[PDB]
C-alpha cells in the first residue's frame, strides 16, 4: 500500500526513537491544546474507525529503515562457517531498508544495513557520590526519524498534520507518500507496538503498567486496540500497523 | 529393589567389567570378568543386589541365563523373572545405542590427536591437558579398581550414590581401547542407564524401540537472564541472582526427573541456564512436561514479570536418531533448537491471561541447600516448584533432594536423601570482614590507576563443536569436560596454578596469594569476572592459555576487557563489556578487546587483537619500557612524556593513515614504529604504530 511519510528532521539530539503509544499520547496532548477534547474524541473514533500511526524508525538521506519482520529468525535456514557467522549477525538487526524489507516479507534472501543512521552515546555525570547515564540519539547528516499514516486525508489535515507542526515548534516536520509492496496474506506484522486481543503468531513483549507486542511481532487479523483509563481520561495507542508477511511452515 | 532402579543401576554397571580386564583380576573378557568382580563384591560385605547387577556384564535361546537368574531367587527382592529378562535385554540395546590393546587411554573430544594422562576427576589436583600417548600402566588401573571396590562397598546401592564414585574415577578412562576414542566411560554408562530406563517406562522383551519414537529429547533454556542478571537498581546481590538462577534451574530439572520417574543419569547437560533430558516417550510423560512447563513459567511471571522466561521443547526420538547412518543424532538436535528459537518467539505464549530482594540480600560457610516444601521451616529461598532450606556445616540436611556444593562426596547426610552433585565457579577475595569484596575494594586494590576490572568470555562456534557429535555419549563427555573447566578450574587458574601450563603472560605485577578477583559466573563456555583492573587483565591471558592447553589448542576464546570507574553501575559494566566481546567475535574469533581504541572508521582496523598477537606486542614493548610492580624503567622515569608523544603520533595515523606524516614525527626505543612497513600497506593491512597503544595504554595505566 502508499502511506504518509512523516519525516522528523531533528534539531539536535533525541533522547528516544518515539514508539507508536507515545507518538499517539503526544498528537493526543497537542490536539487538547488546539481544538479541545471534541478533537480528540474525534481522533480515537478515525483510529478506531481504521485510521493508523506507525512507530518512528530512522531515516537516511534518502533510505528509510522498517523494524525486521520476526517472521524470518525461523526461517534463517532459506559456506557453514559463512553460514553461522551471518545469520548470528541478521538475528541482531532490528531494522532493514526498504527494499530488503519486502523481500523479507516474501521470505526471499535480503541483506541488513551495514551502517545504521544513529549511534546511542549515553553520557555519564556524576551527582553529590555516583555515575548516572542519560540515553541520548545523535543523527548523522541529513538522517533522522519518521512515522508512516494509513486513513483519510482530511484526518491528517485535521489531526496529524496540525499536531505534529505543534510538537515541533526540537524538530521540523515535513511529509511524503510512501509505498511498501507487501504480499496480500492470511498473516501480518506490526509496523507499531500493539496491545493485542487475540495471542499472537510470533512476538517478543515490551514492557510498559502495560505489555505491549513490539514492531516486528506477527500477527493473524488482529486489530489491537485502544484503552481508556482515569488517573487525573486519558487513551493508550495499542492498534496494530499490519502488512502481510509469507510465514515459513513450523 | 525394583524394575526401575535394577535396569538404571544395570544400565550404569553394564560396562564395569571393562575397569576390571584392564587390571590383571580375572583372567576373562570384560563383559565375563565384570561379572566375577560384581558377584565376588556382592559376596563381600553381603549385599545381594550386586550378584543381581552382576547378570548385566555377561549376556547375548538364553536357555542357560533363564536358570542362573532363577538360582537368584527374584522374588527375595520383589521381582519376576520376566521383569529381569527385560531389564537385561532393555539395558543390552542401550548399551548399543548410547554407542584394540587394553593400555590405550581416553583420547581428548577437543583433539582426537592428544590422550589424557591417567587420573581422577579432583578440581584440587592438575588440570587435565591432551598431551602426547602413552599407553596407561596396568598398576593404575589396579589401583583405580581398589578404590572403585572400596567405594561400591560403603555405597547405598542407589544410581545417585553410584554415579558420583563412577565419575571420581572412569571419567578418565577411555570407554572403548580403539586409537582416537573420545567417550568418558562414566559418561557411556550414565547414557546407558539414561537411555534403558527410558525404554523401561516406554512399555518394551523386545527391534520396536530401536526403529520407533520412544524416547524423548526434552531441551530447557532460560530466556532473558542477561536482563535477570545485570539489570538491578552491588556484587553481593549480583551473585545471589546467579546463584538464585542455579536453584531455580535444578528446582525445575529435578521436578521433570522426579515426575518422568528418571535419575540424575537422564540429564545429559545442565549448564548455563541451558539443560536437555532424555525420557520416555507415553502420553503420561508429555501431559506431566505439558504441566511443569505450564506451572514453572506462570510462577516466573509472577515473580519477575517478562524478564526471565524458560523456553521448554521435546521431540519424539527413536533409537535409529541415538546414531550415525551415512549423522539423525546432529539432525534431531537440530530440529529441537528450531522448536527452542520459535517457542523464545512465543515468551509466556503458555499464559492466556498475558493479553488483557530480603531472602536474596541473605543469599560463605553453606555446604549446599535441600529441597523440601515451599511451606517448610527455614526455607531461605523458593523456585516454582519447592523450597530451598541452606544445609549448613554444623547441622542437618532438610529434604527429599540434598543439592551439595563442590564435592562428589555426600557426607554427613542421611541414608534416605537423594545426593545432588552441583559444581558452581564461586570464588572471591575476603575482605578485612568476612564477606565477599565490594566493587571498591577491589578497585582499591589496582597497580597504579583504581579502576575496578570486568571481563566477559566465551568460547567461539561451541554450538558448531558440539552439531559434530554422533552419540549421546560422545554430546555428554563434549558437554561435561566443557562446562567443567569453566565451574572447576576457574577457581584453580585465578588461585595461581597450572604456572608450567599457562607461561610468560601479560602482567603488571606479582600474581598475589589472595587474588582481588571475584566470579560473578562461570559456566557453559563462558564467564563473567571482575576484580582489580591489572588482576583481571592478566586473568584473560591465563585463562585463554589454560583453554589453549584443555583442548587441544582446538577450540578458542573471545574475550570483551573493560576498566571502569567503582562508581560505574553493573548494567553499564556489562552492556560495554558484551558489546565488546561480541566485537573480538564479530571480527574473527580467538581475539581479545585489550582496551578502548581510536581507529580509522574504513573497515581495515579491527579493535579486537588476535590473542598471539597482542601475546607478541607485550613481550617485544613491555620489558624496554616497563619494571613491574607499577613501576617504569629507570631510563624513562624523566623521559615517560615519549610515551605519551609515540600515542599523539598513532592519532596523526588514525586522522588519516594515508597523511605520510607520522614518518616526519619520528628513537633507538622504537624500531619498528619508525618506518613505513610496506607489507602492511600491500596486504591491506594496519601499520604497526596502529597497534602499540593496546601495550602503552596498559603501561601508563600501571604507572599513574
Ligand atoms: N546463573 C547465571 N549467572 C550468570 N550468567 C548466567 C547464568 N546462567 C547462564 N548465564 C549466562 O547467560 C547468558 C545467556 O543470556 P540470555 O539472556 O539467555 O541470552 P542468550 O543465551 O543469547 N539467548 P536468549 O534467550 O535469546 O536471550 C550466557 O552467557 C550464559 O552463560
Ligand atoms: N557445556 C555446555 N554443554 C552444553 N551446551 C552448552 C555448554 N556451554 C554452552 N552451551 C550451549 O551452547 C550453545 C551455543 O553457545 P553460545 O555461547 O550461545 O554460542 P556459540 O555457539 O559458542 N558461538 P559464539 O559464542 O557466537 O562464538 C548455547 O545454547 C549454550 O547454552
Ligand atoms: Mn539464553
Ligand atoms: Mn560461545
Ligand atoms: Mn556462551
Amino acid at each position: 500500500p502508499k502511506f504518509i511519510a512523516v519525516k522528523l528532521i531533528p534539531k539536535g539530539p533525541f533522547r528516544d526513537i518515539p514508539r507508536a503509544d507515545t507518538l499517539f499520547g503526544a498528537i493526543g496532548n497537542a490536539i487538547s491544546a488546539i481544538h479541545g477534547q471534541s478533537a480528540v474524541e474525534e481522533l480515537v473514533d478515525a483510529f478506531v474507525g481504521g485510521a493508523r500511526i506507525s512507530s518512528a524508525f530512522p531515516y537516511s538521506g534518502d533510505t528509510y529503515y522498517l523494524p525486521k519482520p520476526l517472521s524470518v529468525e525461523p526461517a534463517l535456514e532459506g559456506d557453514e562457517e559463512e553460514r553461522y557467522t551471518t545469520a548470528k549477525r541478521l538475528r541482531k538487526a532490528k531494522y532493514l531498508d526498504l527494499k530488503n524489507f519486502e523481500l523479507a516479507l516474501r521470505l526471499r534472501p535480503f541483506t541488513i544495513p551495514e551502517e545504521i543512521p544513529y549511534a546511542r552515546v549515553d553520557v555519564p555525570r556524576v551527582v553529590l557520590s555516583s555515575i548516572y547515564f542519560w540515553e541520548e540519539i545523535r543523527f548523522r547528516e541529513k538522517s533522522g526519524v519518521y512515522f508512516l499514516y494509513s486513513g483519510p486525508r482530511e484526518v491528517f489535515d485535521g489531526y496529524i498534520a496540525p499536531a505534529m507542526r505543534f510538537l515541533g515548534d526540537l524538530f521540523e516536520v515535513e511529509f511524503h507518500e510512501m509505498k511498501i509492496d507487501a504480499p496480500g496474506s492470511e498473516y501480518s506484522v506490526t509496523l507499531s507496538n500493539a496491545l493485542p486481543t487475540k495471542t499472537p503468531v510470533l512476538w517478543r513483549l515490551l514492557r510498559k503498567r502495560m505489555t505491549f507486542i513490539a514492531e516486528g511481532s506477527i500477527v493473524k487479523n488482529d486489530p489491537g486496540g485502544m484503552e481508556r483509563l482515569e488517573l487525573g481520561e486519558v487513551y493508550v495507542y495499542g492498534l496494530t500497523f499490519p502488512l502481510g508477511v509469507e510465514l515459513p511452515e513450523g | 529393589m525394583e524394575i526401575d532402579e535394577l535396569t538404571a543401576l544395570g544400565g550404569l554397571l553394564h560396562d564395569i567389567g571393562k575397569p576390571v580386564q584392564r587390571a590383571g583380576l580375572y583372567s576373562g573378557d570384560h563383559s565375563t570378568q565384570g561379572a566375577r568382580f560384581l558377584r565376588d563384591l556382592a559376596e563381600n560385605t553381603g549385599r545381594a543386589e550386586y550378584e543381581l547387577l552382576s547378570l548385566f556384564s555377561e549376556f547375548h535361546n538364553d536357555e542357560l541365563m533363564i536358570r542362573r537368574i532363577k538360582e537368584l531367587s527374584p522374588e527375595r527382592f520383589g521381582l519376576t523373572m520376566e521383569d529381569v529378562l527385560n531389564a537385561l535385554w532393555i539395558v543390552y540395546e542401550a548399551d548399543n545405542l548410547a554407542s584394540p590393546q587394553a593400555s590405550r587411554p581416553l583420547y581428548s573430544v577437543f583433539n582426537p590427536g592428544k590422550a589424557y594422562p591417567w587420573a581422577e576427576l579432583d578440581f584440587e589436583k592438575e588440570l587435565p591437558v591432551p598431551g602426547d600417548v602413552f599407553s596407561i600402566r596396568s598398576q593404575d588401573y589396579r589401583e583405580l579398581v581398589k578404590r572403585l571396590w572400596e567405594e561400591l562397598s560403603k555405597a547405598k546401592l542407589r544410581s545417585d550414590r553410584l554415579l558420583p564414585v563412577l565419575e571420581k574415577y572412569l571419567t578418565f578412562v577411555s570407554s572403548v581401547t580403539s586409537e582416537g576414542n573420545i567417550i568418558s566411560l562414566y559418561d557411556h554408562m550414565r547414557m546407558t542407564s539414561a537411555i534403558a530406563l527410558a525404554m523401561l517406562r516406554a512399555g518394551c522383551a523386545e527391534g520396536r524401540c530401536r526403529k520407533e519414537k520412544r524416547f524423548l529429547l526434552i531441551e530447557g533454556d532460560f530466556s532473558g537472564i542477561q536482563d535477570f542478571i545485570y539489570r538491578v537498581s552491588t556484587l553481593k546481590y549480583l551473585r545471589a541472582r546467579s546463584a538464585y538462577l542455579e536453584l531455580i534451574g535444578w528446582d525445575v530439572v529435578l521436578e521433570i526427573l522426579s515426575r518422568l520417574g528418571l535419575t540424575r543419569a537422564n540429564v545429559v547437560f545442565n549448564a548455563g541456564g541451558h539443560f536437555m533430558i532424555i525420557a520416555q516417550n507415553t502420553p503420561d510423560a508429555v501431559k506431566e512436561l505439558e504441566e511443569i512447563r505450564a506451572k514453572a513459567v506462570e510462577w516466573l511471571y509472577r515473580e519477575f514479570e517478562s524478564d526471565l522466561y524458560l523456553a521448554i521443547e521435546w521431540e519424539p526420538v527413536s533409537g535409529r536418531e541415538f546414531g550415525r547412518e551415512g549423522n539423525l543424532f546432529a539432525e534431531a538436535r537440530k530440529r529441537l533448537k528450531h522448536k527452542l528459537t520459535v517457542r523464545k518467539l512465543k515468551r509466556f505464549g503458555e499464559i492466556k491471561g498475558l493479553f488483557e530482594c530480603n531472602r536474596l540480600v541473605s543469599l560463605p560457610k553453606l555446604l549446599g541447600f535441600g529441597r523440601t516444601a515451599k511451606n517448610d521451616a527455614g526455607v531461605l529461598v523458593e523456585g516454582p516448584f519447592s523450597g530451598f532450606v541452606p544445609y549448613l556445616q554444623g547441622g542437618r540436611p532438610v529434604g527429599e533432594q540434598i543439592l551439595v556444593k563442590n564435592t562428589l562426596n555426600p557426607g554427613e547426610i542421611p541414608e534416605s536423601a537423594q545426593f545432588v552433585p552441583y559444581f558452581v565457579a564461586d570464588y572471591f577475595k575476603k575482605d578485612p570482614k568476612g564477606g565477599v569484596a565490594t566493587f571498591e575494594e577491589l578497585s582499591m586494590a589496582s597497580t597504579g590507576t583504581r579502576r575496578l576490572g570486568v571481563m566477559k568470555g566465551d568460547v567461539d562456534r561451541l554450538g558448531e563443536f558440539f552439531s559434530s557429535m554422533d552419540s549421546p555419549s560422545k554430546l555428554a563427555t563434549a558437554s561435561r569436560f566443557m562446562d567443567y573447566f569453566f565451574k572447576g578450574y576457574i577457581g584453580a587458574i585465578i588461585e595461581g596454578k597450572f604456572g608450567y601450563i599457562i607461561g610468560d603472560v601479560p602482567s603488571l605485577r606479582d600474581w598475589p596469594e589472595e587474588p582481588d578477583i571475584v566470579v560473578v559466573y562461570a559456566g557453559g563456555d563462558d564467564f563473567f569476572i571482575v576484580g582489580a583492573w591489572d588482576q583481571i587483565f592478566e586473568l584473560a591471558f591465563r585463562v585463554r592459555r589454560a583453554f589453549n592447553a584443555y583442548t587441544g589448542g582446538k577450540l578458542t576464546l573471545s574475550v570483551g576487557l573493560g576498566y571502569f570507574d567503582e562508581r560505574t553501575p553493573i548494567y553499564r559494566m556489562a552492556d560495554v563489556v558484551s558489546e565488546r566481546l561480541d566485537t573480538a567475535k564479530d571480527e574473527g574469533r580467538n581475539r581479545v578487546f585489550v582496551v578502548g581504541r581510536s581507529r580509522p572508521l574504513d573497515g581495515k582496523h579491527k579493535l579486537s587483537y588476535e590473542w598471539n598477537h597482542y601475546e607478541e606486542l607485550w613481550r617485544t614493548y613491555a620489558p624496554r619500557i616497563y619494571a613491574g610492580n607499577g613501576r617504569l624503567k629507570g631510563k624513562l622515569e624523566s623521559k615517560k612524556g615519549l610515551l605519551w608523544k609515540l600515542l599523539e603520533i598513532r592519532e596523526l595515523y588514525v586522522r588519516d593513515p594515508n597523511d605520510v606524516r607520522w614518518a616526519y614525527l619520528t628513537s633507538d626505543l622504537f624500531p619498528e614504529l619508525v618506518g613505513i612497513d610496506t607489507k602492511a600497506v600491500e596486504r591491506k593491512e594496519p601499520q604497526p604504530v596502529y597497534w602499540v597503544d593496546g601495550v602503552l595504554k596498559i603501561v601508563l595505566m600501571a604507572v599513574r
